[PDB]
């Protein structure tokens, strides 16, 4: 699946190192993981768990927190910042 | 992307 990240998305990525527009959803899975644990944001005694109101994440995503056992609800959040072109 | 226990075991090797 070849997606477009809208800028806030494409923003985040590239802050992980990322130098291109078109993605794989693997490629954006991967870079939003390099970040949470860059930026530390899941919560060292409950590691399932990412808290994000003070990050452009939880911008990103419109949740102060979430939990990463909710895949259907990610991918939500992910699919509204991005377009799919195949 | 598929071990939801904890971030770096969902993220890792993946």
């Amino acid at each position: 699946t070849l997606v477009r990240p809208k800028p806030l998305l494409l923003k985040l990525l590239k802050s992980v190192g990322a130098q291109k527009d078109t993605y794989t959803m693997k490629e954006v899975l991967f870079y939003l993981g390099q970040y949470i644990m860059t930026k530390r944001l899941y919560d060292e005694k409950q590691q399932h768990i990412v808290y994000c109101s003070n990050d452009l994440l939880g911008d990103l995503f419109g949740v102060p927190s979430f939990s990463v056992k909710e895949h259907r609800k990610i991918y939500t959040m992910i699919y509204r910042n991005l377009v799919v072109v195949n | 992307f598929s071990d939801s226990s904890s971030v770096p075991n969902f993220f890792r090797n993946c």
